[PDB]
């Protein structure tokens, strides 16, 4: 999509070419270590529920 | 309590789902596949009592 | 890597030990031979009229 926009910017047969959508953003991933959770004897279902 | 009778009826009156011998995936060399049946449902008053 | 608890020794046991986990087929009911070479196929059935 970015490459296509780059091509369309210099085309001269299109007055304006834009992309409809939302921009990419930062996401935070929490990585539940499952064996560490098992060491505490905590069901993964409980963690998911909380 | 009234929940115990319901639970007991569900447990005892349960429809089993038996499979089949030599059901795919099956080991090489077999020549016989036979259905397997089992009835976990009660059909008579003496069975329910 | 799923974990179970063995009461006999009270030990953590990984599922792989007590079973083989494999990406297989959902069901094993059909097979296709195009010209003697196994393959896969789908049959199209027309809508009425």
């Amino acid at each position: 999509q970015d490459e296509l926009m780059a091509m369309a910017a210099k085309n001269k047969k299109f007055y304006m070419v834009w992309n409809e959508g939302l921009p990419q953003g930062d996401n935070i991933s929490l990585k539940i270590d499952r064996e560490k959770l098992s060491a505490l004897g905590v069901k993964f279902s409980d963690v998911s529920d909380i | 309590s009234i929940s115990d009778v319901n639970n007991a009826i569900r447990e005892n009156n349960v429809e089993i789902a038996p499979g089949r011998l030599g059901d795919l995936p099956a080991e090489k060399g077999q020549l016989i596949t036979i259905p397997l049946s089992a009835q976990g449902q009660l059909s008579s008053l003496e069975q329910f009592k | 890597n799923i974990s179970l608890k063995s009461k006999t020794n009270g030990s953590v046991i990984k599922l792989s030990d007590v079973a083989n986990v494999e990406i297989g087929s959902q069901a094993y009911n059909f097979a296709i031979l195009e010209n003697g070479k196994p393959a896969t196929a789908a049959a199209i059935q027309l809508s009425p009229g």
